[PDB]
Formats: C-alpha cells, sequence, structure tokens
DNA sequence: TTTTTTTTTTTTTTTTTTTTTTTTT
DNA sequence: AAAAAAAAAAAAAAAAAAAAAAAAA
C-alpha cells in the first residue's frame, strides 16, 4: 500500500522531532517513562508542518489512525525497545482547533462519518466496564495443547472443542483482554436553544479511557464517528447506528489543573514575607470596591485549613464555611460570581433551585438491572471545592438541615433499605443571604436580624454582616470605582461595538486611579498545598483569645454577638491562622497568622447595636 | 407521519405551523386489519408560516435624526393615550443599555428591568401585549407563568432514557430579548426566587439530582401590577 | 511453554514435605495434618496459604497470582491424589452423598472428578500482593488470584447451586454425569450409556437429584470504602459469587476484605465480570493482659479511652461505655440495652462521640437527619427479597442517629417500637413482616415528655463560658491539630482494635442481682420516684438502674452485682438528671 | 437448507402506592 | 406547632414494535 506506507513516512518524520523544538520527542519521552501507552497530539501541529497530512487525518480517520500509531510504535521501539516491546498498540488521541468538525451533539450530522470530531457535551451516561477480549488462550487437558485464538476489532467464534472433539479449557490469565465502556453524552444545556429536547449521542471507550469520564460531568470528546452494523439478516433498513469511536477524553474543566512560573511565585513569596496576604486579598475580587475583611475571609477560603486525621479515624474539617448576610445591591452575590469564576470545583446553586435530593447526593433505582445506584447530588460533586449557595435564607428548613453533616464533617450518609453509602463532600459552603425584613434593621440584635437558629449559625465559621451604610465619602468612593469600572473597555479588541450574544497586571489608570487573576490562580493552588504546623507560641496566643472570646467580658455594651462562640470557633482560629500561613508558604503557623486570625474573628464575632 | 432528507432534517422544530408537499408514500419493509400499510409523507418542500444594505442605510438616517428619540417615543404605543414619560421609559427599555464583563470575569447586566404599579383602568397590559409584539425577541407571560408554559425553565430527567429534559419557561425563552409580566404581584415562592436570582445576574442556576447547570436568561423584565 | 504436570509434581512436593512450629515450637507438617483430616471427612476446605508457597517456591507463587484456575484445578487434582495415600481408617458415612460416592466407587467414561471430591481448596493471597481498590480491578487483572476490600451491602440468600448434574436411565440402569460450568445447561434427553448404545433403545434418561452434586452458593454486592472512592466520584460496587464453605460468613454492612479470582461470565465478545470468592476475612469493626484488667481503676481507663481527643465529658463517656456493654436480657421478655440521648447546644462534640462509637462498636449504623431515612432505617421489599435498612443492619449493635429531633416524625415512631419492642412492625402494601431490631439506640440531638420517658439516660451538654475551663480546652485542642494525638496523660489510651476485644469479653458475662440488693434496690428506686414528684420517674427508671447496674457487673466481670455497681449506676443516673437541672 | 414461531430487548407509557410537600387551624 | 389535603417520586405492569435465534420439516 503505497498510500499506507506514505502515511506512516510521514507520521514516522514528524513524531522524529529533534530538529524541531523536540516537543513530541519529549512527549514520548514522558509516555514512556510514566508508563503510559497513548500518546496525545495536538492537530495543530500536524497543520503548521503538513496540511495535507492534517485533512487526511481528520477527514479519514481509522486508516490514517492507524498509520499514525503504526508509527508511534515504530518511534517507541526505536527509542527503546523494551518498553515498545510490553505493549501490543500504542494508541493516540488529539486535541487542538477543529476548524469545522468542532461541533456538538445536534451540530452532529452524518457529514461528519468517518472524520475526526471534537464533541463538546454534558455526559449523561456511563456504562459499567466490561472486560472485551481480545486474544483467548484454550487448553486441552487431554492433547497437553494451547491454542491462542485472535479476536480482530470489527467494531466472533470462542472456541470449546478440539479438533477430534476433545474440551478445551479457556485459560482465563493467560487470555488477553481490553476493558471497554459505553456512554452517552450530551448538548450542554446551556448551549441547547431552549425549545427542543436534547439531543445526544454515544461513545465507544477502549482502554486507558474506560473510566475517564463520569456521569455529569462536562467533557470534551475527541474521536471517529462511523455507523454500527446491525446482526446477520438477510434484510435490512437503510437505517444506520452511528458512534462516536473516542481517541481522547479531556474534562472541560481545564481550570481543575512551567518553571518559569514555578519561579515567579517562589520570587513573591519570599520578597515580601509578611503582607501577602493582605496584598492577594486586596485584589480578589477588582471589579468589587470596599469589604476588605470579608474579601480576607473569602481568601481564606480559597486557601482552605488543613484537614486532621487522627489515629482513630476521627475527622477534623479543614475547610471554612462563611455566610454572608447583606442588606440588598452590597455586592455579595458578585462575590459568589466571582467565586464561581475563579475557584476550581465551584458548584453554584440558588434557595429554592436545589430541593432535598438535589442539593446532596440521591439514591435510585436503576431501572434496568433494577439494582440501587447512587446519584451525585449538587455538593458531593463539589468534593475539596467549594459550593456558591446564593439566596440561602429562602430555602426550605429541611433542606438546611440536610446540610450539617456536610457542613461539619464534610461526608453525606444516604441509606435507603437496598443500599447505603457515605458520600465524600468535602466543601466548603460560601453562602448569601438577605436578613429578615429585607434590609438590616441596625437598632435590633443580629441574632433577631437572622432568622437562622443558633446550631446553623454555629455551622458557618465566618458570618459577616454587610450593611448599607451610605457615608457621603463612601457612596462617593463606592460610585466612582462603579462608574470607573462600568467606563472601562477591553484594550484595543473594543472601539465602541457591543458584545455578542505576569506577577502584577498592567496599571490602567480607568480600573485602579494588584496581581493578575491567572497568577492569582496558579499561586492559590500551589499555596493550598503547603500544610503548616501550629506553633507553640501560636497555640497559647490563640487558646487565650479563645478564653477572652468566650469571657463575657470581650464584649462591652450595646454590642452583640454575631453568633455563638463555641469550640467550632476555636477550631476556625487555627484553620483560619492555618489559611494565613499558606498564604505566605510558611509552613509553619507563626504569630503573624494567628493574630491576623484572631482580629477576623473579632471583627466577624461582634456587632455595635445602635 | 412525515419523513425528511439530506438538507430538509432540523429545517423544523416541533410547533412550527407548516405547509409540506411531499409524496404520499406507504413503508416497504419486506411485505383485524388485513393488507393495511402504515402510510407517510415523503418531505420534499417544507415551509415555516409565521437585513439588506439598504434598510441598514435607513437605519443609520433614522438614528441621525436630531430627534430620533421624539419619534420613538410616539412610536411605540400610539392607540394608548398619555403616558409620554413611560413609552420613553419603555422605548429606554427596549434598546437596554450594554453588557459588561471585567476583566475578572464578572457581568454587569445591560438589560433594563421596568415595574409598572397602577390601578387596573389603564392601559398597561395593553401596554405590555405591545412590547411583546414589538420587542425583536419577546414573551407575555402572567405571574404564575402562563397557559401551559412556565415562567422559569425547569430541568427533569426522563426516567427511561434518562436524560436532561430542559423545559423552558418564558425567562430562558425571552433570551435577549424582553419578558412582559402581566400580574408580577402574583408569582410563585419558587418562581419569585428565581426571578430575585435571574433579574440581577441574568441567570438562572438549577441542580437537580442529575447535575447542577446554569442556563442563561438574559431577558429585560417589563412587569405589570396593581396596588 | 507451561507444563502442568510438573506443576502437580511441584504442588503434591509442597502438600507433602511443607511444616512450621505454630503449636509451640513443634515441627508438624502443617499439609499434611489437613489431608489426612480431609481424607476423614472431618474438613471440607483446605486454605492454600500462598505466604507457605512463596516462602520456597516463588516462581510457583507468582504464576498462581498471574493464572488462577489453573492453578486451583492442578492444587485440587493433587489434593485428590494424595487423599488415598494419606486415609488411616474408615469415615461414618457422614452424610448421604458420601453414600452415593461409595456405592458408586464399589459398583465401578469416567467418574468426573468433581463429582467425587467432597472437598474444596481456596487461596489466601501472598501478603506481598497489596489488597487491591475495586475500581482498579480492570481487564488487565481478569483471571488473576486479586484482594479487594469492601463493605458488603446486599448479600443474596444460600442456594444450591447444581455442579455434577446425574441422570438415570430408564433401560441400561446406568448413569449419566453432565459437569457444569456455565450458569445454565442444556438436559441430556437420550443416555450415551455404551449398554444402550448397543442395543439401540430409547435412551430416555431422567435427572435424579439424589446423585447429583449441589454446592452452596451465594450472591453479594461489596462497595468501595469511602476513604478510597475518588473525589468526585461514588463508590463502585462488585460482584462476589461465594460458595462452598464461603457461604453465611459476610452480613450486609460487613467491612470484607475478599480474596478471589476476577472472571467474566460470558454473555465483540463483551463479558460481564465477578470475583469468585476463595478466602472471605471480616476486618475493623467486623473483625472476629488480665492483669489491667482485674485493676480497680479498669473501669475508668475504658471510659477514658473512649474518643479521648474529645477534652472533658467524664461521665458522658463512661455512660456510652455501658451502651456499648449493654445490659442483660432477661426472659422471665425484658430488653437488655441502654439507650443513651446526647442533647445540648451545638459544638459541644455529640457528633464526635457518635461517628466515634460508629467506628468502635462492632456492628453500628450511623444515620444523619433525613439523609437517610423512611426505608433506610427500618426495611423495604427488593423474586422479591427483602432488605432491612440501619436498624436490621444495626440488629444486636449500636445504631447511632444524630439529630434525633430533626428526624421524619414516622422514623421517630419507628424507633418507639424499636427501643421498646426491639421490632419492626410493617404492614404496607407489598410488605407484611416482624422484623427483629435487637439495637441499642444511641440518639443526638439539640433542644420533652416525648423523649424523656423513653431513653433511660438523657444526658444534656452545656458548654457553658468559663475563663479558665475553656483555656483547658483550647490547650487540648490545640495540641491536637499539633500533633495529631490526643494530649499525652497519665495513662497510655486504648487502642480501638484493643478495645473491642475487651468489651467483647465482657459481653458473655451474664450476671445475677442478689436478693440481697433487692431493699437497696427498692429503697433507691422509692427515692428516685419523690424527686420528679416533689419538683420524670417511673417504671422505666427502676429498669434503667438494674440494666446499668448489670452493665457495670459485666464490667468487673463478676457473675453477681455488688451495691457498688447501683451507687455508681444511679450516680450516671444523678449527674443525667443534673444535667438538665 | 429454508422457513417460521418464538425470544428478547429495547422504548415507551401507564397505574398504584408511597412518600414528600403545601396549606390551614 | 401539628394535621389534612395535594403533589410529586418512584416502582411495578402493560403495550408493542422490531431484530435475531432455535426448532421443524
Ligand atoms: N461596594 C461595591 N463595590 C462595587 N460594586 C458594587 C458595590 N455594591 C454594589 N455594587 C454593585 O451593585 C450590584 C448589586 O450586586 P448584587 O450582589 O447582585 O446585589 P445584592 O448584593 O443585593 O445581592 C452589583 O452589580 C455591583 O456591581
Ligand atoms: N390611555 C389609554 N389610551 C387608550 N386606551 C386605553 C387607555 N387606558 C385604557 N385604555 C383601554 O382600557 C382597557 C383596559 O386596559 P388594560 O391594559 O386591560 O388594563 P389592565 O392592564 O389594568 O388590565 C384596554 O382595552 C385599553 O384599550
Ligand atoms: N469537648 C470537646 N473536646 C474536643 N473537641 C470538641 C469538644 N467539643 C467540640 N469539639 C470540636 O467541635 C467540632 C464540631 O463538633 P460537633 O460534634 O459537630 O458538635 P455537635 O455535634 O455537638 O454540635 C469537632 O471537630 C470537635 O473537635
Ligand atoms: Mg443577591
Ligand atoms: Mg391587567
Ligand atoms: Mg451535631
Ligand atoms: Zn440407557
Amino acid at each position: 500500500d503505497v498510500e499506507l506506507r506514505e502515511a506512516q513516512r510521514d507520521y514516522l518524520d514528524f513524531l522524529d522531532d529533534e530538529e524541531d523544538q523536540g516537543i513530541y520527542q519529549s512527549k514520548v519521552r514522558e509516555l514512556i517513562s510514566d508508563n503510559q501507552y497513548r500518546l496525545i497530539v495536538n492537530v495543530n501541529d500536524l497543520r503548521r508542518k503538513n496540511e495535507k497530512r492534517a485533512n487526511r487525518l481528520l477527514n479519514n480517520a481509522f486508516e490514517e489512525l492507524v498509520a499514525f500509531q503504526r508509527a508511534l510504535k515504530d518511534f517507541v521501539a526505536s527509542i527503546d525497545a523494551t518498553y515498545a516491546k510490553q505493549y501490543e498498540e500504542f494508541y493516540v488521541g488529539l486535541e487542538g482547533s477543529f476548524g469545522s468538525k468542532h461541533v456538538s451533539p445536534r451540530t452532529l450530522t452524518s457529514c461528519f462519518l468517518s472524520c475526526v470530531v471534537c464533541v463538546e457535551g454534558i455526559v449523561t451516561k456511563c456504562s459499567l466496564v466490561r472486560p472485551k477480549v481480545v486474544r483467548s488462550v484454550h487448553y486441552c487437558p487431554a492433547t497437553k495443547k494451547t491454542i491462542e485464538r485472535r479476536y480482530s476489532d470489527l467494531t466472533s467464534v470462542y472456541p470449546t472443542k478440539d479438533e477430534e472433539n476433545n474440551p478445551l479449557e479457556t485459560e482465563y490469565g493467560l487470555s488477553v483482554y481490553k476493558d471497554h465502556q459505553t456512554i452517552t453524552i450530551q448538548e450542554m444545556p446551556e448551549k441547547a436553544p431552549a425549545g427542543q429536547l436534547p439531543r445526544s449521542v454515544d461513545v465507544i471507550l477502549d482502554d486507558d479511557l474506560v473510566d475517564k469520564a463520569k456521569p455529569g460531568d462536562r467533557v470534551q470528546v475527541v474521536g471517529t464517528y462511523r455507523c454500527l452494523p446491525g446482526k446477520k439478516g438477510g434484510y435490512t433498513s437503510g437505517t444506520f447506528r452511528t458512534v462516536l469511536i473516542a481517541c481522547n477524553v479531556k474534562q472541560m474543566s481545564k481550570d481543575a489543573q512551567s518553571a518559569e512560573d514555578i519561579a515567579k511565585i517562589k520570587k513573591f513569596s519570599k520578597t515580601r514575607s509578611k503582607d501577602i496576604f493582605d496584598q492577594l486579598a486586596k485584589s480578589l475580587a477588582p471589579s468589587i470596591h470596599g469589604h476588605d475583611y470579608v474579601k480576607k475571609a473569602i481568601l481564606c477560603l480559597l486557601l482552605g485549613g488543613v484537614e486532621r486525621d487522627l489515629e482513630n479515624g476521627s475527622h477534623i474539617r479543614g475547610d471554612i464555611n462563611i455566610l454572608l448576610i447583606g442588606d440588598p445591591s452590597v455586592a455579595k452575590s458578585q462575590l459568589l460570581r466571582y467565586v464561581l469564576c475563579t475557584a476550581p470545583r465551584a458548584i453554584p446553586t440558588t434557595g429554592r433551585g436545589s430541593s432535598g435530593v438535589g442539593l446532596t447526593a440521591a439514591v435510585t433505582t436503576d431501572q434496568e438491572t433494577g439494582e440501587r445506584r447512587l446519584e451525585a447530588g449538587a455538593m458531593v460533586l463539589a468534593d475539596r471545592g467549594v459550593v456558591c449557595i446564593d439566596e440561602f435564607d429562602k430555602m426550605s428548613d429541611m433542606d438546611r438541615t440536610a446540610i450539617h453533616e456536610v457542613m461539619e464533617q464534610g461526608r453525606v450518609t444516604i441509606a435507603k433499605a437496598g443500599i447505603h453509602a457515605r458520600l465524600n463532600a468535602r466543601c466548603s459552603v460560601l453562602a448569601a443571604a438577605n436578613p429578615v425584613y429585607g434590609r438590616y434593621d441596625q437598632y435590633k440584635t443580629p441574632m433577631e436580624n437572622i432568622g437562622l437558629q443558633d446550631s446553623l449559625l454555629s455551622r458557618f465559621d465566618l458570618l459577616f454582616i454587610m450593611l448599607d451604610q451610605m457615608d457621603p465619602e463612601q457612596d462617593r468612593e463606592i460610585s466612582d470605582h462603579v462608574l470607573r469600572m462600568h467606563r472601562y473597555r477591553a484594550p484595543g479588541e473594543q472601539d465602541g461595538d457591543a458584545m455578542p450574544l505576569q506577577i502584577y497586571e498592567k496599571h490602567d489608570n480607568l480600573l485602579h486611579g494588584m496581581v493578575s487573576a491567572a497568577f492569582m490562580k496558579k499561586y492559590i493552588h500551589v499555596a493550598k498545598i503547603i500544610k503548616p504546623v501550629l506553633t507553640q507560641e501560636s497555640a497559647t496566643y490563640i487558646a487565650e483569645e479563645y478564653s477572652r472570646l468566650r469571657s463575657q467580658d470581650s464584649m462591652s455594651s450595646d454590642t452583640a454577638r454575631t453568633s455563638p462562640v463555641t469550640a467550632r470557633t476555636l477550631e476556625t482560629l487555627i484553620r483560619l491562622a492555618t489559611a494565613h500561613a499558606k498564604a505566605r508558604m510558611s509552613k509553619t503557623v507563626d504569630l503573624q497568622d494567628a493574630e491576623e486570625a484572631v482580629e477576623l474573628v473579632q471583627y466577624a464575632y461582634f456587632k455595635k447595636v445602635l | 407521519q412525515l419523513y425528511c432528507d439530506r438538507y430538509l432534517c432540523d429545517k423544523v422544530v416541533p410547533g412550527n405551523r407548516v405547509t409540506i408537499m411531499g409524496i404520499y408514500s406507504i413503508k416497504k419493509f419486506g411485505l383485524v386489519g388485513v393488507g393495511i400499510r402504515s402510510s407517510y409523507i415523503r418531505v420534499l418542500g417544507i415551509q415555516v408560516d409565521t437585513v439588506s444594505p439598504q434598510e441598514e442605510e435607513e437605519f443609520r438616517r433614522l438614528a441621525a435624526l436630531p430627534n430620533v428619540y421624539e419619534v420613538i417615543s410616539k412610536s411605540i404605543a400610539p392607540s394608548i393615550f398619555g403616558g409620554t414619560d413611560m413609552k420613553k421609559a419603555i422605548a429606554c427599555l427596549l434598546f437596554g443599555g450594554s453588557r459588561k464583563r471585567l476583566p475578572d470575569g464578572l457581568t454587569r447586566r445591560g438589560d433594563i428591568n421596568l415595574l409598572m404599579l397602577g390601578d387596573p383602568g389603564t392601559a398597561k397590559s395593553q401596554l405590555l401585549k405591545f412590547v411583546e409584539k414589538c420587542s425583536p425577541i419577546g414573551v407575555y407571560t402572567s405571574g404564575k407563568g402562563s397557559s401551559a408554559a412556565g415562567l422559569t425553565a425547569s430541568v427533569m430527567r426522563d426516567p427511561s432514557s434518562r436524560n436532561f429534559i430542559m423545559e423552558g419557561g418564558a425567562m430562558v425563552l425571552a433570551d435577549g430579548g424582553v419578558v412582559c409580566i402581566d400580574e408580577f404581584d402574583k408569582m410563585r415562592e419558587d418562581d419569585r426566587v428565581a426571578i430575585h436570582e435571574a433579574m440581577e445576574q441574568q441567570t438562572i442556576s438549577i441542580a437537580k439530582a442529575g447535575i447542577t447547570t446554569t442556563l442563561n436568561s438574559r431577558c429585560s423584565v417589563l412587569a405589570a401590577a396593581n396596588s | 511453554l507451561k507444563d502442568y504436570a510438573l506443576e502437580k509434581e511441584k504442588v503434591k512436593k509442597f502438600l507433602q514435605e511443607f511444616y512450621q512450629d505454630d503449636e509451640l515450637g513443634k515441627k508438624q507438617f502443617k499439609y499434611g495434618n489437613q489431608l489426612v483430616r480431609l481424607a476423614h471427612r472431618e474438613q471440607v476446605a483446605l486454605y492454600v496459604d500462598l505466604d507457605d508457597v512463596a516462602e520456597d517456591d516463588p516462581e510457583l507463587v507468582d504464576s498462581i497470582c498471574e493464572n488462577a484456575r489453573r492453578y486451583a484445578k492442578l492444587f485440587a487434582d493433587a489434593v485428590q491424589e494424595l487423599l488415598p495415600q494419606y486415609k488411616e481408617r474408615e469415615v461414618v458415612n457422614k452424610d448421604v452423598l458420601d453414600v452415593y460416592i461409595e456405592h458408586r466407587l464399589m459398583m465401578e467414561n469416567q467418574y468426573p472428578a468433581e463429582l467425587m471430591r467432597r472437598f474444596e481448596l481456596y487461596f489466601q493471597g501472598p501478603s506481598s500482593n497489596k489488597p487491591r481498590v475495586i475500581r482498579e480491578v480492570r481487564a488487565d487483572s481478569v483471571g488473576k488470584l486479586v484482594t479487594v476490600r469492601g463493605i458488603v451491602t446486599r448479600v443474596s440468600e444460600v442456594k444450591p447451586k447444581m455442579v455434577v448434574a446425574t441422570y438415570t436411565c430408564d433401560q441400561c440402569g446406568a448413569e449419566t454425569y453432565q459437569p457444569i460450568q456455565s450458569p445454565t445447561f442444556m438436559p441430556l434427553i437420550m443416555c450415551p450409556s455404551q449398554e444402550c448404545q448397543t442395543n439401540r433403545s430409547g435412551g430416555r434418561l431422567y435427572l435424579q437429584t439424589r446423585g447429583s452434586r449441589f454446592i452452596k452458593f451465594q450472591e453479594m454486592k461489596m462497595q468501595e470504602h469511602s476513604d478510597q472512592v475518588p473525589v468526585g466520584n461514588i463508590p463502585r460496587s462488585i460482584t462476589v459469587l461465594v460458595e462452598g464453605e464461603n457461604t453465611r460468613i459476610a452480613q450486609p454492612g460487613d467491612h470484607v476484605s475478599v480474596t478471589g479470582i476476577f472472571l467474566p461470565i460470558l454473555r465483540g465478545l463483551l463479558s460481564e465480570t465477578y470475583l469468585e470468592a476463595h478466602r472471605i476475612v471480616k476486618m475493623n469493626k467486623s473483625e472476629d493482659e488480665l492483669r489491667q484488667i482485674a485493676e480497680e481503676d479498669f473501669y475508668e481507663k475504658l471510659a477514658a479511652s473512649i474518643a479521648p481527643e474529645i477534652y472533658g465529658h467524664e461521665d458522658v463517656k463512661k455512660a456510652l461505655l455501658l451502651l456499648l456493654v449493654g445490659g442483660v436480657d432477661q426472659s422471665p421478655k425484658i430488653r437488655g440495652n441502654i439507650n443513651i440521648c446526647l442533647m445540648g447546644d451545638p459544638g459541644v462534640a455529640k457528633s464526635q462521640l457518635l461517628s466515634y462509637i460508629d467506628r468502635l462498636a462492632p456492628r453500628s449504623q450511623y444515620t444523619t437527619g433525613r439523609g437517610s431515612s423512611g426505608v433506610g432505617l427500618t426495611a423495604a421489599v427488593l423474586e422479591l427479597t427483602l432488605e432491612g435498612g440501619a436498624l436490621v443492619l444495626a440488629d444486636q449493635g449500636v445504631c447511632c442517629i444524630d439529630e434525633f429531633d430533626k428526624m421524619a416524625e414516622a422514623d421517630r415512631t419507628a424507633i418507639h417500637e424499636v427501643m421498646e419492642q426491639q421490632t419492626i412492625s410493617i404492614a404496607k402494601a407489598g410488605i407484611l413482616t416482624t422484623l427483629n431490631a435487637r439495637c441499642s439506640i444511641l440518639a443526638a440531638a439539640n433542644p420533652p415528655a416525648a423523649l424523656l420517658s423513653r431513653f433511660d439516660l438523657l444526658w444534656l451538654i452545656q458548654d457553658r463560658p468559663d475563663r479558665d475551663n475553656d483555656l483547658r480546652l483550647a490547650q487540648h485542642i490545640t495540641y491536637v491539630h499539633q500533633h495529631s494525638r490526643q494530649p499525652p496523660s497519665q495513662f497510655e489510651p486504648l487502642d480501638m482494635k484493643l478495645m473491642r476485644r475487651y468489651i467483647a469479653m465482657c459481653r458473655e458475662k451474664q450476671p445475677m442481682v442478689p436478693e440481697s440488693l433487692a431493699d437497696y434496690i427498692t429503697a433507691a428506686y422509692v427515692e428516685m420516684r419523690r424527686e420528679a414528684w416533689a419538683s420524670y420517674t417511673s417504671a422505666r427508671t427502676l429498669l434503667a438502674i438494674l440494666r446499668l447496674s448489670t452493665a457495670l457487673a459485666r464490667l468487673r466481670m463478676v457473675d453477681v452485682v455488688e451495691k457498688e455497681d447501683v451507687n455508681e449506676a444511679i450516680r450516671l443516673m444523678e449527674m443525667s438528671k443534673d444535667s438538665l437541672l
């Protein structure tokens, strides 16, 4: 086959990346070093190096991918034959910019059959992983003969009797299976037209991809679109069943996860080892003005404290739960929106938009196998993440009491007669609230300005009252900030048109009169891994502070507690202190972190009553 | 039963009022009713019942008029008498402001929300009907949704097919346009909270036992009400 | 390349010439004795601990774990060949199938090996083989010997699965035998007996269950521990098909490590999977020196060892200790369980103690609020089988109920029956039974005659502020966050593994109330009656005294309750009621 | 070998009960 | 705060339309 030989030669030449930037040679070194047998190749590279090869690969996926994989196996054999001998086949995944192939399940028309398609969609079905045999081995006790039979990928006869009718006992251990799964993906409800029902498509996942995507996750699947046949039969209808044989599955949450950036982070941490936390917090939500303490507290929510697992298996949560009660138009919902945009695995929700079994996980019947199955609820999905609950007050109290366990111990215990489980929900809850009566009556105690019972207020470690004080100077400042924001226009990209349906950022005068959001994201992500240890002086300081906080004297006349001070408060201090330590890469919770958390708690837990 | 083909697929969506020109045909599948073959139409022509540069220049010159605001103000509810300020405000709502997304990613809605409280005598439901008939994308509805057409979107999972069916309310259907809510004071608690979120953020966040999501409802609300 | 005759020789050598000094420095030829016992029909399962094999043949163990069914069959056949040369006497015909086996052998185209085994063998996974998470058991480990840990969610009922079907012909009198490997088999209709073949007769033969071979069979679904599920995923469940002597070993909710074979069942050639169980072990709470126990303070030590990181609450822990031990059932039928409800203000470590008891009590269930309600507590109908809820799974255990106050009203009504009747009477549409739930309820709630009158102890916890008391607690808590271990004290707290044995050791010590203490107990009871009357105390209170007093008697392991226990039992009542005031 | 009747499976809908939720005293 | 009525969930049963395999001659 001249065409196939040419394709393989071109692909091998591409993979032979030493004269060029050495990107794919390094990628092959990566895949061999970490012991995986699938390579991911950016299509943009094929377009940049050979447009004919890229077009052929995209328009005729099957044979081109076969040639590419064979060239990949040859190249890995050349670089190392020992590893290359381990795996029968080396697979390939694609990614990049798919000009016209990038579509959704709705736009997926029969025109793309036998082509390469990079679809984006919401996963609806994930079937059980089954081992599909590819090579069977059968042993005959009578004849002592071991017979191997191959099973080509024809996406059938299984031998049982020898030539002279001697029973064959299959050798399961020596047989070769590849794990295989089928999922059903759907077009994102956001981009689907509001009127008609959702449109979906099947996807078939071989090894290395069987469980790369879980139900109810927004994913991008790159693969080949082909037609399935019916079973043997004299008559057939022109109808054909089409699936997307995936070559790569990726989580669209690129936010979920270089030496230059690491060096930048190290230098930024070491430069001023005192006020990095304040500089970050001030830069947390640039569009919003004021609320320095609230921004500080949120910065602690993003970092979070440190979880403690004792020898007895006891669990002490290391996440920080924050509540923001506010008069109308004080940017609490805007802060929740920012947390959604920035914090990874930030699950939004609203008061009555998630009732009972939807907010937390649920249990149903499979309805096909008759077997009970769990249902990842709104918050169990938010494990190791943030849950932004807006309009918290309007929730039915049943839902509220259905959050205490996840808020405190971070696990949801659900059990019906058939099945029982304790799903992991280690999420930090950021709740927004409009105080009873709509607006905050400063001439009433914060206790009666909040309709929540004492226990739930205890659940929240920090409770911020954000009043709509109109101090004319403060109103002038807020108006200046807002109007400057409303005037801002994107640099160069815009010139008076409308919107269709580095450590430090450049200092604009219309936004400043701070640190980059991307740099802030990277620094926060790296800092979140640090695990500081409390110091003896810090422990004594926090203990004394908690002792006074419980003491009546800590509150003067006409000042009331915004929430009861109990054991949790103490942990909050630690957690908050821990958070402040993580901002400085401290690795040791010194006194500065403890006292900063202490002042934060003192500000949060007492309100002056007029 | 209609049967489409290469380019006729998805030229219509359920609910369209259509005129179909096709070949009256029966199924041909390997051959008390006897010899009855289910009949269907082979669709060949579809007509769905209900900007040129000249019109672009027409709009350009219309805007350039010194009193463009006045002519627009007097050109929305000519039949309705009085209420010039209300008509000006409704024109402003129709044109809307500008949506802003700051570099941090936060969005400032550019769609105006208007409310009209008054005695039941004034022509305000008529005004809402005109607004829904004049806005490019617009939907009229009552406080408690409409007739078999909810106000806000809902999500349910088909127990058989197990999909995520999104039953669209007036808000999501009216994305990028106007929703005229008559009797805006008689909503239901769930809908009250939903609109509470939507009118400011422009998004309806719904999380069911299946999935969490945030439908985009960038609608300008025009509400009518009595004391 | 891989012979099996040499493998048979190797396994026979291992079985015949392997030994250990387990029993007080005595070389005893570990597997020779087991073979002898098998030949005498006094033992039915021969567990071949692969650790023993690896001690002298690493490559054989590598091959075994790399290929399971083949070597299982090889070991079975080797044991079959070794049985004749180890039998020393004549068996007494233990069961009918042995009689049929002997008659077949005496009357003796061959008898299938599986028809004459009457002995099972199973591998215990080598120590070098780390137990593998269910989620990571995939195609690459099909047919291998893997060990996986999980929670038994639902186990089917023991049923007879036929291994070798035996038919008898109506003409020749010969027996036809059919080994069974597929889940379903085609019954033979004509006899292949050589006599009828020669005669050319109808040969219509009838299946006989008298001669056929049946084995115990059970199907279970086991989940993943919550500690090993991925961050954004849910626990995965795997099927296990136990058989033979591996049945009736695991109940629902039992934490089990199972070593079996990951084999597919034939349905491209897509195939489901399952684990063919070989070794089942109950782990953690489900798991199955004297000088300190005889100590006077041993009672305090267990109490102080219950959640040591929880400072204070000295009295409460001492009361929960009795709940774990429980009173003694008397059937003149009065329950012997103790129900303690911890009611208090938020953040007084109510939940932590409730969570700690779950990780300590042998059988326990921790249900929180309305997450597991309705059928979560009681049973449901799921052929239609009956599945029990937390109470049933917690039967003869400790059901830790959190936020009891905010529980569904129907669920509270169901509990009322359990804490008095210790049963669950259901008369729903599809359900009409009377379950058995002899479980001790440990309720946690926040601030009731509807609840006070039921629980034997209603401990009220209030974290009233205090300058110095709070400071001590802060030092305690901050220490825990600093070292992950409770603050050191005069005595090292007992480990949970050690504690379970101690508590279990005290269960089977039913003591008796002497006539001497009747006057004391009656005198004590009447006073308790007046205090509530003067300032609720009913006949229940006297029972609470007796159950608590017996609980202490078990701790001291005295078969006769002494006056000190009554005083200590009352002292807890005093603090419990004084907590209310 | 070739038909035929069954077997399934794969969707979809429908009905009863139970449970959960909302409104009223 | 608790009971009465309503609504929704969920599970089991029925229709049925069509594709494939086993038994019959
Ligand atoms: N302190 C502030 N700084 C900047 N913008 C603000 C501030 N207070 C209010 N705003 C503006 O007012 C609007 C109200 O936001 P939102 O949080 O949705 O309302 P609420 O606070 O009532 O939930 C936002 O769009 C925000 O831009
Ligand atoms: N200013 C007005 N000009 C013209 N017609 C009017 C005016 N005010 C009331 N009407 C007439 O009175 C009727 C009542 O108006 P409508 O909008 O239905 O009141 P509502 O909004 O209270 O239901 C309408 O049919 C309308 O034609
Ligand atoms: N007496 C105590 N000793 C140690 N820790 C305590 C104590 N009381 C409360 N805590 C801490 O408070 C946190 C939450 O306690 P929790 O069990 O939720 O309280 P409750 O359930 O009584 O409201 C736990 O992490 C625990 O460490
Ligand atoms: Mg808001
Ligand atoms: Mg009207
Ligand atoms: Mg609690
Ligand atoms: Zn015969």
